[PDB]
């Protein structure tokens, strides 16, 4: 898809979870938006 | 239940004489329809007249 996808330096409309709290079950689709929380302190929706 | 997001749908009708709590027994139930929505449900509720 390079030849249609590709558009200038990048496309938005396309995204992916890069991160989750644990390895999701086959055929799911998380539209969860919450912030992956790795340590005990609090996130609260901001990196850190 | 489901199976893999297959919802499995089954439906068995018959007539009883009943008083209260429930009679005593065998049935086998029959397959009416199947919804593969493939969705989680967590919760349920029934819905009456
Ligand atoms: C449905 O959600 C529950 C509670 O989060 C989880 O335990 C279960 O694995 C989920 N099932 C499916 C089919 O996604």
């Amino acid at each position: 898809s390079n030849n249609l996808d590709s558009k200038v330096g990048g496309n938005y409309n396309y995204l992916y979870r890069l991160f989750r709290k644990s390895n999701l079950k086959p055929f799911e689709r998380d539209i969860s938006t919450e912030i992956y929380q790795a340590g005990s302190t609090p996130c609260n929706g901001v990196e850190g | 239940k489901n199976i893999d997001g297959y919802f499995k749908i089954y439906s068995k009708h018959t007539p009883i004489n009943l008083v209260r709590d429930l009679p005593q027994g065998f049935s086998a139930l029959e397959p009416l329809v199947d919804l593969p929505i493939g969705i989680n449900i967590t919760r349920f509720q029934t819905l009456l007249a």
